[PDB]
């Protein structure tokens, strides 16, 4: 089975071509922390710690072109599938993990054995190591699950509220000419307030979710970075 | 977190000081060191060779998370049924009177 | 001769018509699996030997020197014996691309040669079979095409409870 | 530089004479390298000959140390002249590029012709 | 002619090979019935009997792929290991 | 200059694509069958009698 | 980023910029489509389908 | 030697389609190349008028597509299922009757979870046709 | 149900179907055509890359002796849990 | 001065980007693509009827049956398949004629 379909970004691609044929400065980035990993001067890393900047920027642009514009009615999030997001996070996370593993430095994993020598190795430290190795994969799964669930829940809530507002607006506006007009005006004002609140909440939540999505990947990278001190 | 420096040859405690599951496997019990997993873990921790405990675990998880998990899911053998459909070993043989083609020569 | 190109069609057909796989054909495939594992083992042993031989003297001293993890006494004796044996004579110890070639090319050649000739052996085995799979192999090498539905054309044997379809 | 048809004609015309010259240079350079290698193994420092290991402080990855894994043979003039060393260096460059091309040929069979 | 019973209730207590062969036989019977009707009507068979032929084809593909396991040392060991006396008793007790 | 020309042509192409997609292209697998394809099989064998 | 641009002070100024002219046209469409639905779907002569009980989406999704 | 790997190998003249390209760039640059048009990760511009123009346009073309391509399928399914189970049966009706049926479908959409449930649940004793009417 | 139906791609254009047998056979023919010529020896890494893994996987399939039944991958109906056929 | 992004053409830069900048990511992506097309590229007819149609499956015309009919007719005509062969019917041709005369 081969399905031929298209993304919902064609107009946005047209706008990108029109508005970015000439150069422009970028000064606001959703996830700026990918650019500033080191905060104490004289510290440097021999690992390619800035390799994630390009992927981070492209991912932010792609996910923003989809998620932020999805607030417009009838706009489609073409990639909104659980396993597709799993594939995306698998690519990024496993690629960086395999980059660290291909280094063939086993000492890098010494920190997985949690605790000190005082703690019993077999019954405490080894079980903590098992849990931490499990937690890495669980972090991957939780990242993709969080991204999927937030979008799904937000858009379900928006659709249901919009349906209710359409119903009351269309089939109960005649009460403005009736003696119970005050009740309808109260309900209508409440619906407008909830409409604005929901839109603001979704706008904030989309950007926050993208920030967290990139932060998880950068945290994976940072967990295995070692910094030398210049002398 | 911080940089790791391998211990010097003089900073590594003797093997006799390591403890097993029950107690130290000193003289007359040295060959039991090979079989006692906890003694090997304690020895590795003592020699700062903790990776021997951590590297096999993580990799195993990765191997399960990446390659074997799906292999078991898609191609693994489920539990056998109560009434089993064994092979009668009658299928495949050519019928009587059939003239097979000659082999290459 | 390239036996894999001929054998890929036959293997796919056997998978599609695996119902007619006699126990002899199954034993042939199990032997192929065993020989693949044996080839892997010997190639890995050769690779390890080449790696050890070309290893630097300091590397060997670190690897086969103190401390001893177990300190049983046999461990130290074996490590000292191997270290003395390796460091006694002169050894060509290349680095970089050179060590890659020396360690890998012999291993690749050995593994590939063994696997290729075992594939030829399996082709001969299937040629000598007196089953429908063997007949298909012979027809494939004769006409050059895989004849699907052959088992039901020549009426290959079926269980006593499934011969009704042949009843014509 | 970009490819051109004139250079293609030049290199196709001089392909076989070039290969023959490369083979002769290979013999000469092997002789020079053999002299240098014998001298290094005989008179070199223990660390240089034994190939002492120097690991990075962050990921403990081995790499050549300039102090220990490099050695200037001050008395090489007795066995090998300056011109021979220059010849060996030039041949090393040519041999590296030829080796990569030969590896591509062996890897891809006859599909490396284009 | 008579079609075999391949319903879920009948299929539940049946070996895979028997079920596959019965499905194949049912497909063949349906195909021959359709061909007989086409011949009686005089119309071409290809224009009427394509779907039944495809059903026979797919049932053949499912039937020829399955090879019942050979009863050998390792297979018998696995079967005996899983089906212990305790498990057999538990299976007998369960009404589902 | 190069990017200006390339983006001009890309913009025209995207404009045509957008118009076709959102105003001319029918959706596949319609319930009524009046618009769009229902799908079909490809890569079917041809001239291989021995295959059956 | 919502940094700047023309911002009409009141309704009457929306005609001082082409973009806001298009915006106010679109707002007119948005808000005026609701009264039209009120008139159309609360009409006296609107009649429910007699065969509405023959089939419903509730059957199909169940 | 066949194709250049460098972008500097030009395929056209510098003045090819200069005028149309300059008009296109003028359209692009007039509103976007401004100090207050600072974007957030290239996706959200700072100019208000870009929002004011693009939100309505995006909604308009998406709504046209939804009304004329996506919801039309559900509407046609309801018409076919409720009036014969075949397209010819629906076409036996007049345009006015089809209009009535489609507008009833719109009514059902607007109620959705809040409208009366007698639009799809037949009350006991109702004389209208049931589900087995055409069977 | 109806709200859930909003979450579908909106620009589906065409769907094509192909049997696994057919395109696998066509791919094998392409591979044989490109790996056949004499100027690609069997011991070359390219040829082994093309052939060895496929041979190994097919051998693993043939050697399989499972006590359970694996339903046909391309049945007409794979939605019924109580009917593997 | 020379830069990959400014001097190289797009295909060349694409290869360089995914070979000397993000080779592991490209490898993992190709791995996942192969997995998806090896295990997630099939849909049964029942699955299509349940979920494969926007408004639901139109049983009143049964497009799947028409699609399969076209497929099988094309295969039969192109491959010269004799669908009356005993293996397809399970009975001899003469028995088929007898059945035709009976029914
Ligand atoms: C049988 C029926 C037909 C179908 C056959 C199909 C055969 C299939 C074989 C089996 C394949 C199995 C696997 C399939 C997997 C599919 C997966 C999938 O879809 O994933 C979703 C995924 C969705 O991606 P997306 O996010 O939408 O972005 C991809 C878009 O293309 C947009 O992305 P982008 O913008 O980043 O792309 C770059 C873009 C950059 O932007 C542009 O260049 C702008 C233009 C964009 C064009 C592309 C968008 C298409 C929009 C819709 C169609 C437009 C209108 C078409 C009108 C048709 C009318 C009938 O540049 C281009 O597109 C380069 C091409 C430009 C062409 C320009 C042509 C100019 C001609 C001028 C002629 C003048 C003549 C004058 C003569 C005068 C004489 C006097 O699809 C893909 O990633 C691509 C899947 C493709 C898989 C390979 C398929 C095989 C190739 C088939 C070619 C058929 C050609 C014959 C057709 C003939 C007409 C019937
Ligand atoms: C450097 C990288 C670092 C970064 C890593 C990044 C990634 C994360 C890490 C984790 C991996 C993530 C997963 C990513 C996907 C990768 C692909 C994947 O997973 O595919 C698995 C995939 C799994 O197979 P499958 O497709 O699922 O099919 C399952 C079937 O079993 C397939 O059947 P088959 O026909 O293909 O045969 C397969 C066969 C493979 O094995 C063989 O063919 C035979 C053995 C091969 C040996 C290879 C050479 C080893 C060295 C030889 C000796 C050297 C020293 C010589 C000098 C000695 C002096 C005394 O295995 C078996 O069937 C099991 C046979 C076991 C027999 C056991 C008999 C009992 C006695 C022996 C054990 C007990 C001893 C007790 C002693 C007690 C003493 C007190 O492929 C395989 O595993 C098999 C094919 C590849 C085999 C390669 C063999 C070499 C492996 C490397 C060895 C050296 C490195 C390790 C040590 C390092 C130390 C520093
Ligand atoms: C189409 C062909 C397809 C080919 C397929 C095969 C794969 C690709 C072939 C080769 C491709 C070309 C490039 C390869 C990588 C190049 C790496 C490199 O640049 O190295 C430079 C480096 C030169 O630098 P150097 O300064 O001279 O020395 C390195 C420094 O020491 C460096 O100093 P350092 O400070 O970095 O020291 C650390 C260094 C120290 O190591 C070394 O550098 C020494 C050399 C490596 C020793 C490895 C052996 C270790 C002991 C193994 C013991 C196994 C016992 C098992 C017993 C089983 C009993 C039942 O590294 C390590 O510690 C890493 C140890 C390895 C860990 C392996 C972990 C694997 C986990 C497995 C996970 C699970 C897998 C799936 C499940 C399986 C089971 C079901 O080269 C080497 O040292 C040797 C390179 C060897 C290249 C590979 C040769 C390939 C031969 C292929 C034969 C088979 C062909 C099959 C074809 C099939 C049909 C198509
Ligand atoms: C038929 C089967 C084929 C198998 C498939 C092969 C597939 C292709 C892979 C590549 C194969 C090699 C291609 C030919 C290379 C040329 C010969 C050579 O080594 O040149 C020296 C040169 C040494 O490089 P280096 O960096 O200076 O080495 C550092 C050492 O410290 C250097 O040591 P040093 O500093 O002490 O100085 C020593 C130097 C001093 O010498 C000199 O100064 C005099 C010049 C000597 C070298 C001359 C080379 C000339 C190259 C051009 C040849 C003419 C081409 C003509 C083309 C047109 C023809 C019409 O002499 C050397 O260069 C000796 C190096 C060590 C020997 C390496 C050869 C080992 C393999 C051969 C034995 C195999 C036996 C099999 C037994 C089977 C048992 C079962 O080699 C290279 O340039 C390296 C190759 C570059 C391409 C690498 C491609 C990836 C390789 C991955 C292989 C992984 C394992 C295999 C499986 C792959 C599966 C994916
Ligand atoms: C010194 C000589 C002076 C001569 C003076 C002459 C003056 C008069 C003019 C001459 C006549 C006009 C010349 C051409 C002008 C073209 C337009 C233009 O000016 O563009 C600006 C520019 C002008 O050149 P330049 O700026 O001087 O230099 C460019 C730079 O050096 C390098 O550029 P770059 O690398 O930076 O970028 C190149 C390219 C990146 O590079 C490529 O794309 C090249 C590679 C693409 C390959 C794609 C196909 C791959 C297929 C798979 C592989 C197949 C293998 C098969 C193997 C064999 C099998 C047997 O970039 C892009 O893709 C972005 C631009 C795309 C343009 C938009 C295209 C769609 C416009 C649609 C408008 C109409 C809409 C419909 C209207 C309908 C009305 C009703 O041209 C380009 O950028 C070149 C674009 C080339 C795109 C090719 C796409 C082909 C797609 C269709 C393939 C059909 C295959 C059919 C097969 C059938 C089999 C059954
Ligand atoms: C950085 C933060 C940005 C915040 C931007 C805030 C924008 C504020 C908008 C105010 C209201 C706008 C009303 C528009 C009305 C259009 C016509 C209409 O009928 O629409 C009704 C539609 C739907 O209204 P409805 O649901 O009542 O429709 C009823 C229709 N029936 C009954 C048939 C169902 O209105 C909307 O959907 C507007 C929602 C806007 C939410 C904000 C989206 C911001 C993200 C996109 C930004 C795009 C910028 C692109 C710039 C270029 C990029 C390169
Ligand atoms: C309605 C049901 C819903 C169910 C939902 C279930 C979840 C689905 C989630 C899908 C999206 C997320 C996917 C993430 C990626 C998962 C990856 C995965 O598990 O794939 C494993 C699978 C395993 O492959 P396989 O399944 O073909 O395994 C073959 C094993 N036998 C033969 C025994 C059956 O990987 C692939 O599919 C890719 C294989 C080809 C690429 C790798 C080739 C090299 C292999 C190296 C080792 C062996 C050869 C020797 C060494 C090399 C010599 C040259």
């Amino acid at each position: 089975m081969f399905l031929f379909f298209f993304c919902d970004l064609f107009w946005l691609r047209l706008l990108l071509c029109m508005y970015y044929c000439v150069w422009s400065r970028l000064c606001f980035i959703v996830y700026f922390n990918c650019l500033m990993l080191i905060f104490d001067f004289l510290l440097f890393c021999l690992f390619d710690l800035y390799l994630f900047v390009g992927l981070c920027l492209f991912l932010l642009l792609w996910f923003m072109l989809f998620n932020l514009y999805s607030l417009i009615l009838y706009y489609c999030i073409t990639y909104l599938n659980l396993y597709l997001l799993f594939c995306i996070v698998f690519l990024l996370y496993i690629a960086f993990l395999f980059l660290f593993c291909f280094l063939c430095d086993f000492f890098l994993f010494n920190n997985l054995l949690v605790g000190d020598s005082f703690m019993d190795v077999f019954f405490i430290r080894f079980l903590l190591c098992f849990l931490e190795c499990f937690s890495l994969l669980c972090r991957c799964l939780s990242t993709f699950l969080r991204l999927f669930c937030n979008l799904l829940s937000s858009h379900f809530l928006l659709l249901m509220f919009f349906d209710f507002f359409y119903f009351i607006f269309v089939f109960f506006f005649y009460g403005v000419f009736c003696y119970w007009f005050i009740l309808f005006i109260f309900v209508f004002c409440f619906c407008l307030l909830f409409y604005v609140f929901l839109y603001l909440l979704d706008l904030f939540a989309a950007i926050l979710q993208l920030f967290i999505f990139c932060n998880m990947i950068l945290q994976l990278i940072m967990d295995f970075l070692l910094f030398l001190l210049f002398v | 977190g911080e940089l790791f420096v391998r211990p010097k040859l003089e900073e590594i405690p003797p093997a006799d000081q390591c403890r097993g599951f029950f107690g130290p496997l000193n003289d007359s019990l040295k060959f039991l060191r090979l079989l006692d997993i906890k003694w090997m873990m304690n020895r590795a921790v003592a020699m700062r060779r903790e990776y021997l405990i951590a590297t096999p675990t993580l990799f195993t998880f990765i191997w399960m998370f990446t390659w074997k998990g799906a292999v078991i899911y898609f191609w693994g053998d489920r539990a056998p049924p109560r009434r089993m459909d064994w092979n009668t070993e009658e299928t495949g043989r050519l019928p009587l009177g059939f003239k097979p083609t000659p082999a290459p020569l | 001769t390239k036996y894999e190109l001929k054998m890929q069609y036959f293997d796919e057909w056997m998978i599609r018509w695996r119902k007619f796989q006699t126990e002899s054909d199954w034993e042939i495939e199990k032997g192929r699996q065993w020989w693949r594992r044996f080839n892997m083992a010997v190639s890995g042993a050769l690779f390890c030997g080449l790696v050890l031989y070309t290893s630097g003297t300091a590397t060997l001293k670190r690897q086969y020197g103190l401390p001893h993890f177990f300190d049983i006494g046999v461990d130290g004796q074996a490590k000292e014996t191997m270290l003395k044996t390796l460091t006694s004579r002169w050894r060509y110890t290349p680095q970089g691309y050179g060590r890659v070639l020396i360690t890998g090319v012999p291993t690749y050649i050995l593994f590939v040669t063994l696997e290729h000739y075992r594939e030829r052996r399996r082709m001969q085995q299937y040629l000598q079979q007196n089953t429908v799979f063997g007949e298909q192999m012979r027809r494939l090498l004769s006409t050059g095409k895989i004849e699907e539905y052959l088992p039901v054309n020549i009426k290959a044997t079926l269980p006593a409870s499934q011969q009704a379809i042949y009843n014509y | 530089m970009q490819g051109s048809w004139s250079v293609l004609k030049k290199n196709c015309s001089n392909f076989f004479p070039g290969l023959l010259a490369f083979a002769q240079q290979t013999q000469e350079a092997y002789g020079i390298w053999l002299r240098i290698y014998n001298r290094q193994q005989k008179y070199g420092p223990t660390d240089f000959v034994e190939q002492s290991e120097t690991f990075s402080p962050d990921y403990h990855k081995r790499f050549h140390s300039q102090d220990k894994n490099m050695w200037v043979d001050k008395e090489l003039c007795t066995e090998v002249s300056q011109k021979e060393v220059a010849r060996l260096m030039t041949y090393k460059l040519d041999m590296w590029r030829m080796a990569h091309c030969a590896g591509a040929l062996l890897a891809t069979g006859g599909y490396a012709i284009p | 002619f008579h079609f075999h019973d391949v319903s879920n209730d009948a299929i539940k207590g049946m070996p895979p090979s028997e079920a596959l062969h019965k499905h194949l036989e049912n497909a063949q019977l349906a195909h021959r019935i359709c061909l007989a009707k086409a011949l009686k009507a005089g119309e071409p068979p290809v224009e009427k009997c394509a779907l039944t032929w495809g059903e026979v084809l797919i049932r053949y593909q499912a039937w020829s792929e399955y090879r019942p396991p050979f009863q050998d040392s390792v297979a018998q060991a696995k079967y005996k290991k899983y089906w212990s006396k305790k498990r057999q008793e538990e299976d007998d007790k369960n009404p589902f | 200059e190069i990017q200006s020309r390339k983006k001009y042509f890309q913009t025209l192409g995207y404009l045509v694509a957008f118009i076709y997609l959102y105003f001319l292209m029918p959706k596949e697998k319609s319930f009524s069958g009046l618009s769009g394809p229902d799908g079909h099989w490809i890569m079917l064998p041809k001239g291989r009698p021995e295959l059956f | 980023m919502l940094l700047g641009g023309f911002v009409p002070r009141r309704f009457s100024q929306f005609n001082r910029d082409p973009c806001w002219m298009f915006f106010i046209f679109s707002v007119g469409f948005w808000l005026g489509e609701y009264p039209a639905m009120m008139i159309k779907y609360n009409a006296r002569d609107l009649v429910y389908d007699p065969h509405r009980y023959v089939w419903s989406h509730h059957d199909d999704h169940h | 030697v066949l194709f250049s790997t460098y972008r500097s190998s030009r395929l056209v003249s510098k003045e090819f389609l200069h005028g149309p390209v300059m008009r296109f760039r003028a359209l692009g640059e007039y509103y976007f190349q401004r100090a207050w048009n600072g974007t957030l990760n290239w996706a959200l511009p700072g100019e208000y008028r870009l929002y004011a123009v693009m939100i309505p346009f995006i909604y308009f073309y998406h709504r046209w597509h939804n009304d004329h391509t996506l919801d039309r399928d559900h509407v046609e399914k309801a018409m076919i299922m409720r009036w014969g189970g075949t397209l010819e049966d629906v076409r036996k009706l007049s345009a006015k009757d089809q209009l009535r049926v489609r507008c009833f479908t719109d009514i059902e959409k607007l109620y959705s979870a809040y409208g009366p449930k007698d639009t799809y649940l037949q009350p006991p004793g109702d004389t209208l046709p049931g589900k087995d009417f055409y069977r | 149900s109806n709200p859930a139906d909003h979450f579908r791609p909106n620009l589906k254009a065409l769907t094509l179907y192909a049997e696994r047998q057919h395109y696998v056979d066509r791919w094998l023919h392409v591979k044989e055509r490109w790996l056949a010529p004499w100027y690609l020896p069997w011991w070359s890494p390219l040829f082994q890359l093309g052939t060895w893994y496929s041979q190994r996987s097919r051998n693993l399939f043939l050697v399989e002796n499972h006590l359970s039944y694996r339903p046909y991958k391309f049945r007409r109906n794979d939605e019924d849990r109580n009917n593997p056929y | 001065v020379y830069t990959r992004w400014k001097c190289d053409r797009l295909p060349v830069f694409q290869l360089k980007l995914f070979t000397q900048e993000y080779p592991m990511h490209a490898a993992v992506g190709i791995f996942t693509i192969i997995f998806l097309w090896k295990h997630m590229s099939h849909c049964s007819e029942e699955t299509e009827r349940k979920y494969g149609w926007w408004a639901g499956y139109p049983y009143w015309r049964d497009p799947i049956a028409r699609r399969n009919e076209t497929k099988y007719k094309q295969m039969i005509i192109n491959n010269d398949v004799d669908i009356t062969h005993p293996k397809w019917t399970g009975c001899s041709v003469e028995q088929l004629e007898e059945l035709s005369r009976v029914v």
